[PDB]
């Protein structure tokens, strides 16, 4: 442990300058186009599933999972556990939920969730979501009262790609005016989803009544009336500059 | 991460070749229709050819003796010089 942050010790990871050519060799191999191909008949076309076909399997390597803690020089904390499963679950948690909104900023936390995985500095909206789809990954963003989470579920061999896509949401998103305006639809859908779940809808009524017009009583979802006035790329960027940081 | 973006940018570099292949596969699936088109043409154009080409085109199955008992040119029923 090289650094103690808020009661936990982390191993400090140093930044290193690596030529883009060298790193490209390590990126997982995949294709988007299959222009031709080499024909090969299914060799197991006549083998019933009850007959084993795989031989000379390498012996397994089992290790007891342990949670490890690390931190970058910019202050982003990294916690991972390896259960040796074949699917990974990457998650980015930011300490910026609805509780940190001022009354004039109502609904901005939900707005950030709505613009997730849109255009970034080095990728378009379409290219991000088609990459997630082609590689078989699922996920999304959820804004809570105390935090906002970005998550992806994927085959672990594609982790390098998934981590890049998640980080781009908070590193350099392009909150373009026309892309943001296309996200106004999600507000009505979010209300419908919430009200459908009677147990959750009653829970939100409890918190609004329990904490009258203050931190934990702020509405989770943005309204579709006067709130749309500041549902803008500029407003969202100002909110992110206040709360989104590598330290949080 | 720039390396990752390079790969994501470059995975569509060869769009023109991929779209050409797509259409080449649509054309491959349409080649079998020739099996019916060509014989239908020769079926409709059979009367246009000369008799020696009619015989060769049918491998000798058709010949002058196979013309109908009442040829559309009655003066040539049974042959170019008539029956007798
Ligand atoms: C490995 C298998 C090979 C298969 C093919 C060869 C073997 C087939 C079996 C044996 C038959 C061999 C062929 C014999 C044909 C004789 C026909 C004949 O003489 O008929 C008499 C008729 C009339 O001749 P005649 O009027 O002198 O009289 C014949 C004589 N008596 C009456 C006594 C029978 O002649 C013809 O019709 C000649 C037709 C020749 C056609 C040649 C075609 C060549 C290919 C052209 C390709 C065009 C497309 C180009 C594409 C370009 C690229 C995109
Ligand atoms: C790579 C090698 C490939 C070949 C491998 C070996 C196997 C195949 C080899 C075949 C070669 C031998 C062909 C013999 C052709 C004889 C033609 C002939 O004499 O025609 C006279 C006929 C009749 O001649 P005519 O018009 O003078 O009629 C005279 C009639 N009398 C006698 C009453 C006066 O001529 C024609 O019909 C002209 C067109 C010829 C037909 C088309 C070319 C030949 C096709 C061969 C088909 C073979 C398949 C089996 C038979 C199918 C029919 C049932
Ligand atoms: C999707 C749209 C489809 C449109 C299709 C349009 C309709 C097509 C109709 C097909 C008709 C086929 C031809 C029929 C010919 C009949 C032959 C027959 O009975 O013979 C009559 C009689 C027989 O005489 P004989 O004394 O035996 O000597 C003749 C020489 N040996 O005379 C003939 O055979 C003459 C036949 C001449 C046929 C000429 C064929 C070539 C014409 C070229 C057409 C080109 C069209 C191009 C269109 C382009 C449009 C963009």
């Amino acid at each position: 442990g090289k650094s103690t942050i808020q009661g936990t010790s982390y191993n400090v990871v140093k930044f290193q300058q690596e030529d883009v050519s060298e790193v490209v060799k390590e990126v997982p191999h995949f294709q988007f186009y299959y222009i031709g191909g080499e024909h090969k008949d299914n060799k197991y076309r006549d083998v019933p599933l009850d007959i084993p076909v795989l031989t000379e399997a390498p012996p397994p390597q089992l290790k007891k999972p342990e949670m490890k803690f690390s931190v970058l020089e910019n202050g982003m904390r990294i916690v991972s556990v390896d259960k040796q499963g074949l699917t990974s679950n990457l998650g980015l948690f930011v300490h910026a939920g609805s509780r940190f909104e001022t009354p004039a900023e109502e609904g901005l936390s939900h707005m950030v969730e709505c613009v997730a995985f849109r255009s970034t500095a080095h990728l378009s909206h379409l290219r991000t979501i088609k990459t997630i789809e082609v590689l078989g990954m699922n996920g999304g963003c959820q804004a809570g009262r105390e935090h906002i989470m970005y998550n992806l579920e994927l085959l672990r061999e594609y982790m390098p790609v998934a981590s890049t896509l998640v980080v781009g949401n908070v590193l350099f998103p392009r909150l373009l005016p026309w892309e943001v305006n296309a996200c106004h639809k999600e507000i009505k859908k979010a209300h419908e989803r919430l009200k459908a779940d009677t147990d959750q809808y009653v829970s939100e009524l409890l918190h609004q009544t329990a904490y009258h017009n203050n931190t934990l009583g702020n509405a989770l979802l943005a309204n579709e009336g006067r709130a749309l006035e500041h549902f803008t790329g500029d407003n969202i960027r100002e909110f992110m500059m206040k709360h989104f940081s590598a330290e949080r | 991460t720039l390396a990752v973006y390079h790969r994501l940018w470059g995975m569509t570099e060869q769009f023109a070749a991929r779209k050409k292949w797509g259409w080449r596969q649509v054309y491959h699936r349409m080649l079998p229709f020739q099996i019916a088109l060509y014989p239908s043409l020769m079926w409709y154009l059979f009367g246009w050819f000369d008799d020696p080409y009619k015989e060769a085109m049918t491998l000798g199955i058709w010949n002058v003796s196979k013309r109908s008992l009442y040829f559309w040119d009655p003066l040539r029923s049974g042959g170019d010089k008539g029956w007798y």
